[PDB]
């Protein structure tokens, strides 16, 4: 349980669990690579406990232009579809709690958990990049998520003794813009 | 074809608003950086207040000096931070400027054979135009269209001697063989002058 | 790699009092977020410019006969679930609890927009286009041409007549097949080939580890633990102690970002050069000396690598 | 709501189409515990 703790002045916050560490009798507490208190021993029952910080991560918001609509979609990064918040009773610092946060359209991708967008089996051009080959766009009156399409399929008719030769041409003009000074 | 292509250029820039995003980003980042430097004057940095006048007018010099050292060091950090980003950004601007100088020499003052360097297609010529904090090029390119289907052979055998094209390629519609240039269909009879 | 840093968690952590003091320390946290976001976005742009040079996805016809030229080592393999060429998957193995500890300090790594399969799918399009259509597909519609006839075209580019190839078609095909096979052994035998790609991975990881070790520095303060300082000193005493810690840790974060901005600019220079090589050495034939290989350039074939690209330059070399 | 949090971050009342990084969530603690040794005798401070 995500609780505070105080071990002989070692104040902190986190989740205490069982530890498999082969603690030696003279050893008080363990440490990790980062040189931080990773495990502790209870002063009373002399039990070794793991210390793990309460769950956290970044949150990103996906929206079209406000000139177009007002709906949004929220992406929880690195959160694995299950530890997303479910209670708002003074146990989270983000009151922008999604109206369902479950049951509704929830998609799990390699970039995190996406709530508020509908996955489709189609493929269009990328509009808003999400990550790991998943894009999102506002289509129809709703926000949907798809897998980006590299391009139209083609197959050159390679043959054993066949050639293709143009009979007309086109004169084309294109522009290129480059900064020169600041 | 040339006049129509040049005509559609004005509408393409006017209609599409995000066409000049590359030049616009230069102006916005420079403006954004200056706004941050001004806004950073509002930070106490652990002192009692951000105003220098009241600190000196409310505490004795022996203890007020330590209060203003927090403000001076924090503000010097803002200036040092602001200069470091300017040096980095100017280095990437000079790289863009060098590419622009190279393109004007190679795509405007002559005809370039480097693929995709000046536009998409086979390069014909370029025209420069001046823009705020940058330049704009108009690449003119030759694009083939309306290809056809033909049967080809590497060499033509006649009188026990192999014949090869001099600067073209052998084609036939199915009954009669010709020689044509590679980029344009203009068939001709096979003689001893083109082979 | 693209990195995301939690400004508050790295500096303060679980100390609520530190979070309040950081509010009056200016808008440094916001600046760090914007600077690192620009680097992360740029990384997706670099990959797009090099690989997405074509708008269509060409495919190679089933009958793999090209006048004696194998192409087996460079074409995609259906048997592999990743659908990579036998050379490509050899590259993915040469280039390679620590992640967890860094995450708990607020340092995260974001996944790229383009997956490995998607990138390998792009290189397959450029292979099919460059074989079945020569250089034509880089300037408009793709026109088919027999591969032996396409080689005769490339011989004229370097000043050698067509009949030279046609009279030595069997021998030239044998030489190309032998050279390709020796390429795989050179990489497989020698593990030091991918030194350039490894340094990018090493320097990023090693720079990040330096940031973590900076969290155990007193910076002149009594202790390097925020909770102890608050739980041992009265409020007007602790302020002169937290300030040293906060400024010491703010300096470390600013130092890290500055090095990353410098490194990103160097990478973009290398990325810009690779996009030029693909347009000139793969989508066409180049007359620039030593730009695409050593010798007289004939053609090139690209192969996808982890955080990179590999060019195989085919060149003509006089002898005897 | 999540849309308004974006407006606060950008310092604008109008937002262009895209994805933005707003903030970080974390699970708040519920209760607190204290663990101290079991001894009770008072230190002999009267003597000194
Ligand atoms: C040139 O001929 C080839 C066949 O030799 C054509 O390739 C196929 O043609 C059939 C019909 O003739 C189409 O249904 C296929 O889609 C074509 N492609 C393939 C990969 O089989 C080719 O279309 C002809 N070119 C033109 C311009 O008509
Ligand atoms: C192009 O022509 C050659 C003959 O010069 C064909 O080569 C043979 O094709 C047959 C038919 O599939 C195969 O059974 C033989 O094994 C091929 N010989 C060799 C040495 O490979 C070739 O297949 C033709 N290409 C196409 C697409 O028809
Ligand atoms: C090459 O293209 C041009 C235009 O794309 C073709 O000319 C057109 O011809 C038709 C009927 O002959 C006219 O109705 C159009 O007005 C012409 N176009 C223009 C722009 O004036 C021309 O026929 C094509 N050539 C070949 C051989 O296909
Ligand atoms: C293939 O090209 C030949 C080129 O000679 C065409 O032959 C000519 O056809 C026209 C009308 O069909 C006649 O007036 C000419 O006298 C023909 N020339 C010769 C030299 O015979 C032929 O029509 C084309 N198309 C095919 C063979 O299908
Ligand atoms: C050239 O192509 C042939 C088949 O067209 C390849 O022959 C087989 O290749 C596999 C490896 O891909 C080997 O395990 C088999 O032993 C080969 N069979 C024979 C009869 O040699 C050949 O490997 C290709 N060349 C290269 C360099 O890959
Ligand atoms: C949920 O997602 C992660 C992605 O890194 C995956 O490794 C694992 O299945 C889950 N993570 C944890 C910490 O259990």
């Amino acid at each position: 349980k995500c609780v505070n703790f105080n071990f002989n002045g070692l104040t902190g916050t986190g989740v205490l669990t069982e530890s498999n560490k082969k603690f030696l009798p003279f050893q008080q507490f363990g440490r990790d690579i980062a040189d931080t208190t990773d495990a502790v021993r209870d002063p009373q029952t002399l039990e070794i406990l793991d210390i793990t910080p309460c769950s956290f991560g970044g949150v990103s918001v996906i929206t079209p232009g406000t000139n177009t609509s007002n709906q949004v979609a929220v992406l929880y990064q690195d959160v694995n579809c299950t530890e997303v918040p479910v209670a708002i009773h003074a146990d989270q610092l983000t009151p922008t709690w999604r109206v369902y946060s479950t049951g509704s359209n929830v998609f799990q991708t390699r970039a995190g958990c996406l709530i508020g967008a509908e996955h489709v089996n189609n493929s269009y051009e990328c509009d808003i990049p999400i990550g790991a080959g998943i894009c999102a766009s506002y289509q129809t009156q709703s926000i949907i998520a798809y897998t980006m399409s590299l391009g139209a399929e083609n197959s050159v008719a390679y043959s054993n003794n066949s050639i293709a030769i143009p009979t007309n041409f086109t004169i084309s003009v294109t522009t290129e813009i480059l900064p020169v000074s600041m | 074809q040339f006049n129509s292509a040049i005509g559609k250029i004005q509408d393409s820039l006017s209609s599409t608003p995000s066409a000049l995003g590359k030049l616009q980003d230069v102006v916005n980042q420079n403006a954004q950086a200056l706004n941050t430097l001004v806004k950073q004057l509002s930070s106490n940095f652990g002192a009692i207040s951000s105003v220098l006048n009241d600190i000196l007018s409310r505490l004795d010099p022996p203890e007020a000096e330590v209060q203003i050292d927090r403000l001076i060091t924090g503000r010097l950090q803002s200036l040092q931070t602001y200069v470091t980003q300017q040096l980095i950004r100017a280095a990437e601007i000079r790289a863009s400027a060098n590419l622009a100088a190279t393109k004007m020499s190679e795509c405007v003052l002559g005809q370039s054979k480097r693929v995709d360097f000046c536009g998409k297609g086979y390069h014909l010529m370029s025209f420069p135009q001046s823009a705020p904090h940058g330049v704009v090029f108009l690449h003119v390119t030759y694009v083939p269209a309306q290809e056809k289907n033909f049967t080809t052979a590497p060499a033509i055998c006649h009188d026990g001697k192999a014949h090869f094209p001099r600067e073209g390629v052998f084609v036939s519609n199915g009954t009669h063989w010709f020689v044509t240039q590679r980029n344009f269909y203009e068939p001709q009879i096979i003689t001893t002058d083109n082979t | 790699t693209k990195t995301s840093v939690d400004c508050t968690m790295y500096i303060c952590g679980d100390s609520t009092e530190c979070s309040n003091l950081l509010l009056q320390y200016g808008s440094f946290c916001t600046q760090l977020n914007r600077a690192l976001t620009g680097i992360a976005v740029e990384q997706d742009k670099n990959t797009q410019e090099v690989f997405a040079q074509v708008k269509q996805i060409y495919k190679t016809p089933p009958i793999k006969d090209f006048g004696g030229f194998n192409f087996s080592q460079i074409l995609p393999d259906p048997s592999k679930p990743s659908k990579r060429s036998p050379i490509e998957d050899l590259l993915f193995n040469k280039v390679t609890d620590l992640i967890c500890a860094q995450k708990f300090n607020g340092l995260t790594v974001l996944p790229p927009l383009l997956t490995d399969e998607m990138i390998a799918q792009y290189t397959s399009a450029l292979l099919a286009g460059t074989i079945t259509s020569g250089w034509t597909f880089g300037a408009g519609p793709a026109l088919q041409i027999p591969f032996p006839m396409q080689m005769a075209y490339r011989f004229n580019g370097i000043g050698v007549t067509q009949n030279v190839l046609y009279e030595n078609q069997k021998l030239i095909a044998n030489q190309f097949n032998s050279a390709i096979g020796k390429i795989q052994d050179s990489l497989s035998s020698t593990p030091s080939a991918l030194g350039k790609l490894q340094d990018v991975v090493n320097q990023n990881a090693q720079a990040l580890n330096t940031l973590v070790k900076q969290l155990s520095s007193n910076f002149g303060a009594i202790s390097s633990v925020l909770n102890d300082i608050l739980s041992r000193l009265d409020p007007p005493e602790a302020e002169v102690q937290i300030d040293r810690l906060i400024t010491g840790r703010l300096q470390s974060l600013q130092t890290y970002v500055t090095q990353q901005l410098i490194r990103a600019a160097e990478i973009r220079a290398s990325a810009n050069l690779a996009a030029t090589k693909m347009s000139e050495c793969v989508l066409g034939q180049s007359k620039r000396v030593d730009f695409c290989g050593k010798g007289y350039h004939l053609m090139s074939f690209p192969q996808s690598a982890p955080h990179g690209v590999v060019f195989l330059h085919v060149t003509y070399v006089p002898a005897q | 709501d999540p849309l308004s949090e974006t407006k606060c971050t950008l310092k604008s009342f109008t937002v262009e189409k895209g994805i933005y990084q707003t903030s970080n969530f974390r699970v708040q603690p519920t209760e607190s515990i204290v663990r101290f040794p079991n001894i009770t005798n008072l230190c002999p401070f009267g003597e000194v």
